[PDB]
């Protein structure tokens, strides 16, 4: 397929792989959340890789991210990344999510698809920041 | 940013206009794009409206978010999606069928924009 | 699409606001561009308004049609012309001179647009 | 051109809405860009509004000037600056802190624009 | 003159010529309508050919098309073009009107003139579709 | 949206309209064939207008044209080039043939830029060949072959 | 096989086909003239399709059009709507198709430096067709 | 042009190889692209073949049409489709499931091509 | 620095120099106004020359121009430039202000800065027109 | 895809042509690029062959894989290398010296390609 | 010193480093395989960094990957989420980094005409890593 | 390089197919483009063939496959060199002239694989 | 706004995150050094993200890296090339080294297009050199040098 | 009068002029060969100069070069040698390099205008033949560098 | 097979061919000099033709040209003179201009591919030497135009 498509799909694949590594360092609630995110990323790769022929994530999936963001915002009040080993993994995933976002933005600009996926990745990176801070705050 | 929410008079909401504006502002802030004090929102009830041409009872809910240009399409889309989720959840019902909920995000020209605090 | 019609309080119309909205929706549908149920229109009476600087009594009528981008200039112009004809015919009179009737067509960003049915 | 001025209900002004609209129209005319009779302005009081998320009493004042495209950025900026000065001077106060005053200048598509005098 | 101008004027000339052929296959009411349209097309060629120096069609001419469209919409409820010989002629004119529309759109994009003419041609093509269907419906 | 798409769809539309006119000048069998062709063109327009998202004509539709081409080749044994329009009826088909070629040019532009519509293009090429043959057959039947000078 | 050549050749083919249709609506004298024109167009298609390798129309053929133009100019007092009669409408259509063909040939001339005589012929043809259309309307009304 | 038809030995045809080639040549001539004598076709029976990895018995039929370059994609596609129709119709059966019929059209370099008549 | 920046700064420098010449031909009130304008122009050159690093004129400075414009508009009701020697100087300054405006517009288009400065120069040119007419009207 | 394997008659293989084809098809499927049923291979023994001009006994083994276009150079190169390894391993010997094993990967034009299932 | 060369070389370096991390989470047999792969990547970096002047990996090395791919394909019944175990997650990461390196090498191949064998190797590597990841999950659960 | 020579069964050659292959390889070596050991040729007799639609006809076709990278002069010369060899090798066949043709095609060098066992 | 800026800032962010992970695998002295590096990267991000409007790293920060590089060079006397990741700990640093190089590539693009960030680039280059040395030192200490075959 | 055409024609003209000089230093057999080549070049210049309107050299002319190449090949069995072992052979080495320069110009015409492929093949074979003729002269005189 | 490489290689080939012709008109000393130059050109063609994969001429070869330039310089003390005072010196004037043509082609390769600078320096010095050799022949025969 097209180079921007290949690069976007590949970087999304890298993202879900790093999340797949991170989910072994968090508790069962966060593990459940990360695996839903992996399912969403797989859905996104389908849409992007097929240049929009196959449907991607719904608005509801973004709405689901917003609900979690609002939840963890309640717990979180300039810090170095990786206060703990666990939070460090989520900080890595966060930056990979932004890297995937940049790749998807190129596809959106060129091909006019993946706007919803881009929004999802942006919100995801925000959630990952929050999750990393919640872990650190619990561990003082 | 400036948010306008328009609702037809026959639309039933799960909350008050005030509570809806509060939810919208919290959702907008949760994007991380804006300072708290900069989010200005207003609610308008449409008393004189017509949807379509058919003799069917319908209600709708529309929002227009205006932001200064410079943000990318991911951010503009996230803002619209966030608001749309808040508005759709607020809808109890209206008319004799489903309620159309829609959100536009538009950009204000930053270079010519004028702002002051008195 | 979303249509807003603004009329100064001193403007006299040949029909009611309701009938005017019905005529506008029929004209918009006759373009063939939109599904019947998607045409949402509202009428606003301006109670606090000033036209110009001169001590002359004036009335005006303005409309703003908002559509998702993607249509060409021929279509945008036809929509404006169609609406302008409907509005101009609806005018009985107002003020001490001729009534300025105007119609804008603007485009909403499709990529960031959010829509749901509840 | 079309000017809309929106003020929260808790905003106190040094003059009436009417006088404010007159000052705005004089400032717009003083740019030299428009015919006197073409300047159409309206004032809106916002009854249902929320600024931010904090439990703080705030008031704001916003204006949107819509002009046909074709003018350069210098002109668009001068128009916004002129209006912003007029609005800021009109503010007596409101809420428990400073009042945010803002002005947007936007462009209407000239090619599709429709205008008639009845 | 300029190539896009030449092409637009020529295609408009082709349109009014095909209408001039079609008007000999319709009844007296439709014949009257088609001849008004020929007068409007001549007005448009003046504006386009002179690159906007000479005035083109008024808003009222478009308003006149809209009135006819709303009228014949009342009578008309996916069909093959040319159910009858008569309707076939109007179907031809319809497609020529769209071809002229594409040519005028190029002029509008390049030179910033002919927007009103483009709108007229779009509405005209809609009317011609309706007229073709009305003929077929009367003839069952 | 895309100009080449719009132009190809518009020209296909013009083709089925001219075929719509011509079919009132031919006999019942040819009318039936021309109406099948109109349906094929409608299918082609749906695919092109959607940039290959909605399926276009099947290969069987091209096989169908080829069957007719082989059938009518048996009836046409031209010794020279002929002037178009020996009869009024055959003239209408000659007009349709040239419009089909014009449609083919527009669809070819779409194929080379977007990579879709190759089968549609093949169909239009075969169609133009069939329309040539039908025109000549009619002229044979009425003895109205006008050889080029 | 260049696109401008293919487009010019195709549009010339469309022109002679519409003339092939129109000639069934005119009298014997005019039919003779239109069939000579169809032959001229066939010769032009030969030259353009071969990128100038094969010879095109002679200047005698342009002179022939010019003779007919001077002839019919006298019975026409040169603005009226196209298609006064069904018959003349057919010629008005051919005239505009001749102009379309001329635009395509002009592109070939500017890009490949051939077809100038062909273009002159088509321009002259379009003027003659205008006159024939008006003459038919006059000899009828 | 040169045509090669390959058929697995287990493929059952409706006619002899010789008649299939005649039908293929007729279809190629009906394209109008070639002089009669220039169309050269050959048929090969494959005695050693494998399709896929599964144990199911399969038959397949494949053709490769080689032509001098210069013709457009419409012509190349029509040639392939024409040959495919002829080949498919000639298949009676073979193997335990459907028979895959396929046709490639490839282009020989015209500039370097050498041909002589002896 | 960059050529458009250099050209804009240089033309602004030319403007304040011509104003500096003109202020010796006007009365004390207009002289006071022109010297404020020279201070504003110096502020603008700082912002433009530093590519936006240093702050330029405030909105209030534009507001100050508007106040003067509204004032002199009250006194002024197609005339040749230079009815008097004094008004001729202000007419020169007006045209130089427009020339500076064109140079600053190029910077704004290229670098995205100087919009406020451009607005100021536009309003300034209007004021200078008015000042030139007021002088002539007093001198009949 | 279509694979043709050509071997000189004096070439000795470790396995039957049938087994070699099965190994080749398995290797192609391991690429992950093809549906199992779409891999069509055949083996041909060359009876009339000459290698070079020298009077030395020589054997060679050559394969040509044809695939529809659209795959990148890495895939094409991997397909070639995979086949070459399989063929090389199947060589037992032949002639009076080393055996040259080569594999070409070529692309069939996808746009004009025709396929049917009977 | 060309940017595409530098980018390809750098991303290959990143790949062997992540493999260097992963090999501490696998058994001795798999560690041996990953260290052979690290050596292959060092050879590839030599060739690309030298713009083809120095020889790269032999085709025997691609054949070696292919042998392992055929071997592990049997114990894997080919959709599941990446990172079933911590160990297999490490290999999934390496696989995606191998694909990223492949994209950079492809750019080099298209611009300079070198690294085709390297690209084939990386594509094969990425497929093997997928299989190793699945095999680990199976031999654990 | 790989040369395939195809001859209809009714084609009469001046020499055996083997001799023809030797002449072809010698002509190819005389181009100076290839190592002697690299030139591989094969001959095939077509037993099932049709030319045109009508008549006894014989033909002779060659396809030379070379790795890409050589210019059009070289490709054209290779083709013309083989065509001369093939033409001179025809003694007759069929009831008319014998068409002789040679294609030169290019194999993609980047993806090409080769090993010596 | 500018893509090269966004890409450079994003990749720097990724670098300090991987360093954030690695610092939990090293000893206290190295942890202290890695955390100083995280602060330097934060300073670099502020300058790049602002296109040189906010001050970046001082030359003293580069002098600091050079001091550490000279210190650890005394401990590393490699005879050959070594395979990355002799130990788990050194592997994390090798990962950080390569990410630093990737960051350097992005910052270099910014320097060549906008003329800012040269000192930042110099810092990243020296950082990658230091990370190489630290990785090797750890492998020396545990005797886990794996020479390239 | 397109520049690549003019340059290709001009360089072919230069080639046949140098061959015309060379043929006065070779024996009668090679002189006859060189004059045939001059006639073929004349034919090639007609085709290129007319942008392919006039027919160029035939396949038979290339086959003639090949026959001579095969003939003189069995006399030459070289390591690499320095050009111009003798005065006579130096003249042929010059013609060979001029033929290659002509080939380069013709290749530009072929790539841009789609004509002259056969001509290009002829010039390539010609340069090969001239190489052989040069070595034959040197071998006969025992003057291989 | 990049065009600038092919052209540079071709023109160097033309140069060494003309030198090969010239060396049959000069005395034994200059003939020996011209043959060394032919060997250096062969080495240069290997480097350029391989895009720098094979080593080219060394600095020592340039220093050798310089030594000869200094040697023949003390024999030449010219106003400007017309080329080809004698038949023999005319042959060297031709080689000098061919060397400059070769230099131009090599310069394009250096600017585009970053290789051949030393080769270019060698050809520049060579053209200077050939100038000197030509005048020396003319001075000795008393035939300076
Ligand atoms: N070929």
């Amino acid at each position: 397929k097209d180079s921007p498509i290949i690069e976007a799909n590949g970087t999304l694949d890298e993202l879900t792989s790093f999340i797949g590594e991170a989910k072994h360092y968090v508790d069962e609630e966060m593990k459940g959340i990360l695996e839903e995110i992996q399912n969403d990323i797989y859905k996104i790769m389908g849409e992007i890789g097929s240049k929009g022929k196959i449907e991607g994530i719904s608005e509801e999936r973004i709405a689901w991210l917003l609900k979690l963001i609002l939840r963890y915002m309640e717990m979180v009040n300039f810090v170095l990344p990786g206060g703990t080993l666990e939070s460090a993994k989520l900080d890595v995933c966060r930056t990979i999510a932004r890297r995937a976002l940049r790749k998807v933005l190129t596809v959106t600009r060129e091909f006019g698809i993946g706007a919803e996926a881009a929004a999802y990745l942006l919100a995801l990176s925000d959630l990952l920041f929050l999750l990393a801070r919640v872990i650190e705050i619990e561990k003082n | 940013p400036h948010l306008v929410i328009e609702a037809t008079a026959n639309l039933r909401l799960e909350t008050s206009p005030g509570e809806l504006l509060e939810q919208a502002n919290k959702a907008l802030f949760a994007s991380g794009q804006f300072g708290e004090a900069d989010i200005k929102s207003r609610f308008v009830t449409l008393e004189a409206y017509r949807q379509g041409t058919a003799a069917v009872e319908r209600a709708y809910l529309h929002a227009c978010l205006s932001i200064l240009d410079g943000r990318d399409i991911a951010t503009r889309t996230l803002l619209g999606a966030s608001l749309c989720a808040v508005l759709a959840e607020a809808v109890a019902g209206g008319g004799e069928e489903g309620v159309q909920v829609s959100v536009e995000v538009r950009e204000m020209e930053r270079l010519s924009y004028a702002k002051r605090v008195v």
